[PDB]
């Protein structure tokens, strides 16, 4: 596969885009991050990475909207041009009209993003995934991909060690629809640890649903939550 | 060494990249196309997701539309697809700009085939690929069905099958002539096909990684997707059958 | 567009119990020439949203243009009832259309009425909408109601009642005396037909030839065209 | 992929050399002979023809010295085409600065133009240099007569008398044990034959494999001339007398 | 390559086209720069054909502007145009502020081009090294040496090109802060001739002032040639 | 994405350019002679299979009213360097009023040639061209190679076997002939490196009164 | 690299140029062209190309056509890859159109053909652009009143016929070509004759029977300058008119 | 040589950035220490020769007057970053009248890392280290930045040739509350481990930011003498 991993617009005998699926591989290194969702809230976890002693944790989830908010797994920088592009979408929307973008709309445009990058040989893919919360008439998962691909979801989890998280998940999704908000922050508080202990300081958890905007939880709550959780 | 790009013919006079991608395609989920006695009835067999488990129900749907009177639909890649889409969608608009009427099938699949092949010329350009079914149905005019290769190729077809598994639903769907079957009666032989080709898929799946659309006469010939009071008896039927 | 050439006149919506009434005659003048008298100047746009003109009729025709690819581009990414357009977002996009052009020095000589039902929760339209082939009334709220006022500068605007034209002066003094809320389809149609009088009188490229249009739990009605009555 | 077509020819060697550039000196080397000297009276260029065939005219054709200006005239060593362009773009520049400052460029000045446009191929973009290189001589009344000698570098230097092209060494001896200051036209242009025959291997030098042309002030104007076989054949046998 | 990275990162971390730029200019003529109270002497080697090249025409030293000017090592035509468009920025300065160009606004800017053309894509970078002897807006003179790679430093007394290290290593043992003119010319001359064939045709030696930049006279090259060919015996 | 295709070698050659040059040498041959009161190109192609239009394959083009051309090479890069030829005498009457000088046409598609050698992305044009015409300063005949040389000719072949062509050229070529004699010895050099008896099909004659291209009954006349 | 891009070879082959031939060969598509007196005749197969996807039962075999309309009096046949002949046959219709708002009256043939190869040359000549897979027939009927039959191939050649074939057997279609010319040396009669030719010089050279069905036959006349496709039972006549003797 | 800048590697990794990442670690060693009352700045520069005149070459620079900095890795592209930096943050000034956050000013800094990638203009990555220090409405605080476009706030951190040693004397002895006065003796005596030299004046360079002026102060001999005397 050497002759076909070399650039991006070679597909190889098997009809395989190598330096998409690279693009894919630099994902699973993040840092873990979990999202599920009951009838009304969407809550949405994630591990920050911390680099040694010293550093203070990279951030992990990000506020892109009153409703909207997102998590990043894989290289920060095309994350952080991805969140300016969705926060940029959502305030033209407010400015243009007076609601809210469609969530499936902003999606697609971030998903039409990722494509238009795997198309020339004087581009590559972004080497990031998104995992994007919010409640627009209802609780709402997506997840974008580096192949311009994305997808909804009733929970979502990836980065590193993410599988047993996956495990947690397929196990308890039939709770989560009937979930109150302290159990669902619960439950998806015991996904990521599943994926490991957790501290305020290496925690990101926000929340957004019905007559709730998107806020991270602060951290007295967030200690009180850990501690129920050990 | 002739292989490394679409821009480039090897000495047997081929394109090993367009082929590659015929080779991606095949391995992709599999789509149909049927015309019917009173529509055309549309196919989508996702059977790939099968793993993902916590996916919600019936959110991947790879069955679009222009005009609200064309279905269109593909086998390959997500994003790819929805370029040739939005490329679509865009024509329609630019036609009915110019003329105040909507685009012709014939002249939509037409330009949709140039705008896939301009991919294939250059060195610089990743060639697309998908597969792409294009219908219609109208009272007068009856169906017309279309599918787009990534080559460029554009052919028409009564009924078509692209991407996985596609030699088994040829064959049975060939089994009858479905120009005298309604595409309610339709939906039926479409499970039972769905049961006997594709291995992955079965009765605890079809009813949520299978999309369905159609255009008929009681659709007033326009786009729609299965209820799922239509869906659920044939899909019995077809497992008690099974 | 320089000037204007050929010209519709009034146009006059108004909220009542069960939607919206809009009214304009048929009449398109070249100047002081009543050249063309069986022209339509209420659009539909979508089930629950139409658009009313005064003014140029090449601009009007164009900006219906417009409406219509809106429509079918939002009819192409929808998948639920509540994706679609409400007749408020296709006012703040007629609004910008118009502010835009007047930046540009380039205006649409014309006043333009958006009129319908913003919300989706009173009937099943949208559900499978028909754009090639068209149980009692329900009572909406005048809240769910919207009517909105757009001019040449952009200044735009909404209320209970609009008036375009002329309409502006012998229609609107009659309206805001007489207007009240939750009028019945008669009493409402007996309104319009007042201030059409009025302005058939005293409008010189007015004409006595309806055409109303309501827009109700049903949907878009194209009344048939009739003489005002006596 | 195209970037594996591509040479990089504007990249550096590890010996801090350009490849190409040197490739094209490589081109200049194996060339037919340039040689330019000053004289007291006025500058002189000899070249020596390379015999493709008899029948080519030779009645006014001149394919190794080329006048740029009134003033400025070049012999050229190395690929003819090239030369052309360059040297349609010298008098480009030269009636440019006419244009400008409604008087004659310097020779130094054009020299440094066109070697600048010679430079810029080897620093920006990925085209090959110009495998070319330039014995400009002419006279301008700021600094006199003047000879420069270009590179496909962009690198010149300035001459009293130089030779380039096959076997530029030997004309090179040749003209350090002849050459002296102040030397008249007769003496210059019997000492550019002397070297022409010297490089050429030749006891006696054929007056039908030379080019001669000699730039010389008399009344404040400049004036160019270009022997032809007739003049040639003249000094041909008053170089045979001494 | 139009637009094609030249200068990348090699996998140890270096940019192997700013390395061979390096070797370029070690292959260069030598320069030495020298400072002193209110003056500096910049000497540069030359190597001409005797009794057929034009010494004249090659001018390693050079005048940039009214009060700055400038020695180079490297490849003459990258030196020659990257010195006109040195020029021109200085009048460029020089029209956006009438006040003339100071010394280190010009070696900044040397050293940001040579720089650029490091970091953009379809260009080389510049195979030359600069010493730029200049006064700064307070009038105090100084001495700047830029690389291919547009680092640059100010120094009391520099060299640059072939074998510049030892140069350099004589320098250190021989400069002495403020120094009468004489003496200046006289360690500038020694200096370039510990590397360079000692003959007053092989160097050209200028003196930049205040009001302007002056080629020493080949009398004066002459004397001291010979007084270097005494010491030495 | 812009950059020579055409490279210096280690030895300093341009192995494009020796190409196209190769591609010439093998591809039908061509010739012009210039007589003291005229210039004449001739070429030959194989004989037509009894189907194919004749006049349709015309090698032999007018440029311009005393302005003509013939080629040996690939024949498409010759369609695109003849319109552009013509589009370039045409601006020359555009601009001055009078027919283009043979001098500075070959000049400019010369250097239109060498443009190929040296821009990004491209190869050279893989023929060489025979250009002959009159103007005031008299009768020209120029070739021009795929690097964009040009050279002034008295005679010259540039095809197939153009040693033993331009051999028996000068054996028979002399500074002041007739037209007649030309026509004569063009149809000779190029029956004698033909296969075989050339007939009047497998010969074009053009000669400059305007640029004329000889009728087949003329050439079975200059034939007996 | 030199056999990868439309650059010279050692030998000064374009083998690019050899390998588009090659690919237009594969596609096992033979189409013939014929000149009459005051009429011009194009035949095609109509068969799907060889490619990676086979012929399916349920595609409409109606649709397959290898011959197109460029304008209404010029046609032309188009055998290649398909993606690249629908490309072309778009293109020559927008140099048509060019030429018609250009110049105010409708190209011809020859034109047309010089036009399409110009565009072809630089395909040939630029390194970053595949060259199109499509050989081309084209026929009209020019201003003074006399049919045009041109040909060109992925190299960029033009050259007017009185018949050709594209498709797989050359020297031995022209063979067949040729003896059924020198046989042959109205208007009704000259365009029966002519399409009777055509018909036949393609089943000589397929060596099998033709069915109505499975050919495509277009004319151009002075009779009717609209280039027309004859329909299928005037093709089943006329092959039924073989064989009776 | 035959990857592109933009080609990604199996383990998903970019080759360029990674290969930037390798000229960071090569320069001369700098520290930078937060706490409550400021933000300090160390750097040793290892001063090749007598004759260089020694304030030319500068370590320690100021993006702003509320903003100091420190470099390592390739220098000149350290300066076209920091002039960048300079503009930018003056162009927030003049667009907002306020002093710019110090994370908005890494953020941009890192923005402009990475622009050869082309997502949406420089040819490659940077090859720099930058410890970034400043004062904002929240208090002192100090970031790092590297090639990959990462930016990481610290406590207390090093860069350059003798990192690994300068950040395990860190680990060891930073406490979150020591005094200014603490973190510029913990400064000068990491900076005395790791050097090899005898730490006089002219040999280290220092600034700092406090909580009183936010202001940019370079320090002088006078300064570097005092803490040289505090020093155990």
């Amino acid at each position: 596969r050497n002759l076909y991993d070399t650039d991006n617009i070679i597909y190889s005998p098997e009809g395989r885009l190598y330096q998409v699926e690279y693009a894919s591989e630099a994902i699973k290194q993040g840092t873990c991050a979990v999202a599920i969702k009951s009838k009304d809230y969407v809550v949405v976890s994630g591990l920050k990475k911390c680099i040694s002693k010293l550093s203070f944790p990279q951030e992990k989830i990000f506020k892109i909207d009153d409703y909207i908010g997102i998590s990043m797994s894989g290289i920060t920088s095309d994350a952080k041009v991805l969140t300016k592009f969705m926060q940029n979408e959502c305030l033209s929307h407010k400015f243009l009209y007076n609601e809210n973008i469609n969530i499936e709309s902003l999606v697609r445009s971030v998903a039409d993003k990722y494509q238009k990058n795997t198309q020339k040989s004087s581009k590559r893919a972004f080497g990031v995934g998104l995992m994007i919360a919010a409640y627009h008439n209802e609780p709402c998962i997506f997840e974008t991909r580096p192949n311009g691909s994305y997808f909804e979801y009733d929970a979502l989890s990836f980065g590193a060690r993410s599988h047993a998280s996956k495990t947690y998940l397929e196990k308890n999704l039939h709770l989560f629809e009937e979930c109150s908000l302290e159990e669902l922050i619960l439950h998806c508080l015991k996904a990521l640890k599943c994926s490991l202990e957790l501290t305020i300081s290496n925690t990101a958890l926000a929340v957004v649903g019905k007559n709730h905007p998107w806020q991270e939880i602060s951290s007295l709550q967030l200690e009180e939550y850990l501690s129920k959780v050990k | 060494g002739y292989d490394l790009s679409v821009s480039t013919f090897s000495p047997d006079g081929r394109l090993y990249q367009v082929e590659y991608i015929y080779k991606s395609i095949n391995n992709n989920n599999t789509a149909l196309c049927l015309e019917c006695k009173d529509g055309i009835i549309c196919c989508c067999i996702n059977s790939n997701m099968d793993k993902n488990k916590m996916i919600k129900k019936n959110s991947y749907n790879r069955i679009y539309h222009v005009n609200n009177n064309i279905i269109i639909t593909y086998s390959g890649f997500d994003g790819d697809a929805r370029n040739i889409i939005d490329r679509a969608r865009s024509e329609a608009n630019t036609y009915y700009y110019n003329f105040h009427t909507n685009i012709p099938l014939h002249i939509l699949v037409n330009r949709i085939s140039l705008y896939i092949h301009a991919y294939t010329l250059y060195w610089h350009m990743r060639p697309f690929a998908a597969s792409i079914i294009i219908s219609s149905f109208n009272e007068k005019d009856k169906g017309d069905i279309y599918c787009i290769e990534p080559n460029g190729a554009c052919y028409k077809y009564s009924g078509i099958v692209i991407g996985k598994n596609k030699e088994m639903f040829k064959t049975e769907i060939e089994k009858k002539d479905y120009k005298d079957i309604n595409v309610r009666d339709a939906i039926e032989d479409i499970y039972k096909f769905i049961l006997t080709s594709d291995d992955h898929m079965n009765k605890n799946n079809l009813q949520n990684l299978v999309n369905f659309s159609w255009i008929c006469k009681e659709s007033s010939y326009e786009f729609q997707n299965i209820h799922e009071e239509i869906l659920t008896p044939a899909l019995n039927k077809a497992v008690e059958y099974i | 567009t320089l000037g204007p050439v050929v010209t519709g006149t009034s146009v006059i919506a108004i909220k009542y119990k069960h939607g919206i009434m809009i009214a304009a005659d048929r009449k398109a003048s070249y100047g002081s020439y009543a050249k063309f008298q069986n022209v339509e100047r209420i659009f539909k746009i979508n089930n629950k949203t139409v658009m009313g003109f005064s003014g140029e009729l090449a601009d009007a025709q164009y900006l219906h243009e417009l409406l219509t690819r809106k429509n079918i581009n939002n009819l192409s990414e929808k998948k639920r009832k509540e994706d679609m357009y409400t007749p408020q977002h296709y006012h703040s996009y007629v609004s910008r259309v118009f502010y835009v052009r007047k930046n540009r020095i380039d205006p649409l000589f014309n006043n333009i009425i958006i009129a319908g039902i913003n919300s989706q929760k009173y009937d099943n339209n949208d559900d499978n909408v028909l754009l090639y082939t068209n149980e009692e009334y329900k009572e909406i709220h005048k809240d769910d109601l919207y009517i909105g006022f757009v001019d040449m500068h952009g200044t735009n605007f909404c209320d209970d009642y609009i008036t375009t034209g002329y309409a502006r002066y012998f229609a609107l003094t009659l309206l805001r005396d007489h207007y009240k809320d939750n009028m019945t389809e008669e009493e409402a149609r007996i309104l319009i037909n007042e201030c059409l009088r009025i302005l058939y009188f005293r409008d010189a490229t007015s004409s006595n030839f309806i055409q109303i249009v309501k827009v109700t739990s049903k949907g878009v009605e194209y009344e048939e065209p009739y003489i005002l009555p006596c | 992929m195209a970037r594996r077509y591509d040479s990089r020819t504007t990249t550096f060697s590890p010996e801090g050399r350009l490849y190409q550039v040197e490739y094209a000196l490589e081109a200049i080397n194996n060339a037919s002979i340039t040689i330019g000297l000053i004289t007291k009276d006025g500058v002189i260029l000899g070249a020596d023809k390379v015999f493709i065939s008899k029948l080519i005219d030779k009645a006014n054709n001149y394919e190794k010295i080329y006048k740029i200006d009134k003033h400025i005239f070049c012999g050229v060593a190395g690929l003819n085409a090239d030369a052309n362009i360059l040297i349609n773009q010298s008098r480009l520049y030269a009636q440019r600065y006419l244009y400008n400052y409604n008087e004659v460029q310097p020779v130094s000045q054009l020299v440094v133009q066109i070697c600048d446009i010679k430079q810029s191929y080897t620093q920006y973009g990925g085209l090959r240099p110009y495998g070319v290189s330039f014995l400009i001589g002419g006279y301008d009344t700021k600094d006199g007569y003047q000879l420069y000698h270009t590179d496909p570098s962009g690198n010149y230097s300035g001459w009293f008398a130089t030779a380039i092209g096959t076997n530029n060494l030997t004309a090179s001896s040749v003209l350090k044990q002849e050459w002296k200051n102040d030397m008249t036209l007769e003496e210059g242009l019997l000492l550019a034959l002397k070297t022409l025959a010297k490089s050429t291997d030749t006891e006696i030098p054929k007056s039908e494999k030379i080019e001669l042309a000699y730039l010389t002030n008399k009344d404040g104007e400049v004036y160019q001339k270009y022997l032809t076989e007739k003049e040639i054949e003249e000094l041909i046998k008053l170089y045979t007398q001494k | 390559s139009y637009d094609r990275a030249i200068t990348v990162f090699s996998p140890d971390g270096h940019l192997l086209q700013v390395e061979h730029a390096l070797e370029a200019v070690k292959k260069g003529g030598c320069a030495v720069a020298i400072k002193s109270s209110n003056f500096a002497v910049l000497a540069v080697e030359k190597k001409n054909i005797p009794k057929l090249q034009n010494p004249k025409t090659t001018e390693k030293l050079i005048k940039l502007d009214e009060h700055n000017c400038l020695a180079f090592a490297g490849l003459n035509a990258d030196a020659r145009v990257l010195v006109n468009k040195t020029r021109l920025e200085c009048q460029r300065y020089y029209l956006n502020m009438d006040e003339p160009a100071p010394v280190d606004y010009i070696a900044k800017y040397v050293a940001k081009v040579q720089q650029k053309f490091t970091h953009r894509g379809g260009v080389r970078p510049f195979g030359i090294a600069t010493l730029i002897a200049g006064f700064k807006n307070n009038k105090e003179i100084c001495i700047y040496q830029t690389e291919p790679s547009g680092i640059y430093a100010a120094w009391k007394a520099q060299a640059i090109g072939k074998n510049a290290k030892i140069v350099q290593e004589f320098l250190e043992k021989n400069y002495q802060e403020n120094m009468e003119q004489k003496d200046c010319i006289f360690l500038a001359l020694k200096a370039i001739f510990e590397v360079v064939e000692l003959s007053s045709k092989n160097v050209e030696v200028a003196l930049l002032t205040e009001k302007d930049l002056t080629f020493i006279e080949e009398q004066e090259i002459n004397s001291m040639v010979e007084l270097i060919d005494q010491e030495r015996t | 994405y812009s950059f020579s295709l055409t490279t210096f070698s280690p030895t300093g050659k341009l192995v494009q350019i020796e190409y196209a040059l190769n591609r010439v040498s093998s591809s039908s041959p061509a010739l012009g002679i210039r007589a003291k009161n005229g210039v004449i190109i001739a070429t030959e192609k194989k004989s037509p299979n009894e189907l194919i239009e004749e006049n349709s394959i015309f090698k032999i083009q007018q440029i311009s009213e005393h302005i003509g051309i013939v080629y040996a090479g690939m024949p498409g890069d010759f369609r695109v360097l003849l319109k552009r030829a013509r589009k370039e005498a045409i601006r020359y009457s555009l601009q001055y009023g009078s027919e283009i000088l043979v001098k500075e046409l070959v000049k400019i598609i010369a250097s239109i040639v060498q443009e190929f050698t040296q821009t990004g992305g491209v190869r050279p044009f893989g023929l060489s061209l025979l250009i002959c015409g009159v103007d005031v300063y008299g009768y020209h005949l120029y070739q021009i190679d795929p690097s964009g040389c040009y050279f002034n000719w008295m005679a010259t072949c540039v095809g197939k076997d153009y040693q033993n062509n331009m051999s028996f050229l000068e054996k028979r070529y002399n500074k002041d002939i007739e037209i007649e004699d030309a026509i004569h010895t063009a149809i000779l050099t190029l029956k004698e490196s033909y296969e075989g008896v050339l007939n009047e099909k497998n010969i074009e004659i053009g000669v400059a009164k305007p640029f004329k291209i000889l009728t087949q009954n003329e050439i079975k006349d200059y034939l007996i | 690299y030199d056999r990868h891009l439309t650059i010279f070879s050692p030998d000064g082959n374009l083998y690019q140029i050899e390998y588009a031939i090659k690919a237009v060969k594969n596609t096992n598509i033979t189409s013939v062209g014929v000149k009459g007196e005051n009429c011009a005749v194009i035949i095609s197969q109509k068969k799907m190309a060889t490619q990676y996807i086979s012929q399916d039962k349920l595609l409409d075999y109606n649709n397959i056509t290898n011959i197109y309309n460029i304008t209404d009096e010029i046609g032309c046949s188009m055998v290649g890859m398909p993606g690249d002949c629908l490309s072309m046959v778009y293109k020559a219709r927008s140099e048509a159109s060019e030429f018609l708002y250009s110049n105010g009256y409708n190209v011809n043939a020859e034109t047309l053909c010089r036009n399409i190869c110009d565009k072809i040359q630089v395909y040939t000549q630029h390194a970053y652009m595949r060259l199109h897979a499509c050989s081309g027939m084209i026929i009209g009927i020019d201003e003074n009143n006399k049919p045009e039959l041109f040909k060109f191939d992925p190299s960029g050649f033009c050259a007017g016929y009185r018949a050709c074939v594209i498709g797989n057997k050359e020297q031995e279609s022209i063979s067949v070509l040729e003896r059924l010319l020198e046989k042959r040396k109205t208007i009704d009669e000259d365009i029966r004759n002519t399409t009777i030719l055509a018909i036949e010089a393609l089943q000589t050279i397929l060596a099998f029977d033709l069915k109505a069905s499975e050919i495509e036959v277009a004319i151009v006349s002075t009779k009717n300058r609209n280039f027309t496709q004859i329909s299928e039972k005037e093709i089943d006549n006329y092959l039924t008119y073989i064989a009776e003797r | 040589y035959d990857r592109g800048v933009n080609t990604f590697s199996p383990e998903g990794r970019l080759f360029q950035v990674e290969y930037a990442l390798g000229a960071i670690k090569l320069g001369s060693t700098a520290v930078g220490i937060c706490v409550n009352d400021g933000v300090i700045l160390a750097s040793e520069r290892r001063i090749s020769s007598t004759l260089i005149e020694k304030d030319s070459v500068e370590k320690l620079l100021s993006i702003d007057d509320h903003i100091g900095c420190a470099m390592s890795g390739l220098m000149a592209d350290a300066r076209t970053l920091i002039d960048y930096a300079r503009v930018e943050c003056n162009h927030y000034k003049f667009i907002y009248n306020e002093n710019i956050n110090i994370k908005s000013c890494v953020e941009l800094i890192s923005e402009l890392a990475l622009d050869f990638s082309n997502l949406s203009i420089m040819s490659r990555p940077f090859g720099v280290a930058l410890l970034i220090g400043g004062v904002d409405k929240n208090g002192p605080c100090l970031w790092y930045t590297e090639p990959s476009g990462t930016n990481t706030r610290f406590s207390a951190a090093s860069i350059g040739s003798a990192q690994e040693g300068a950040e395990l004397l860190l680990q060891e002895n930073y406490k979150k509350d020591m005094t200014f006065e603490q973190a510029e003796i913990l400064a000068l005596t990491v900076l005395r481990q790791v050097m090899e030299d005898k730490l006089s004046t002219s040999n280290v360079e220092i600034c700092a930011i406090k909580k009183s002026d936010q202001t940019f102060y370079k320090y002088n001999t006078d300064d570097i003498s005092r803490i040289i005397d505090v020093l155990p």
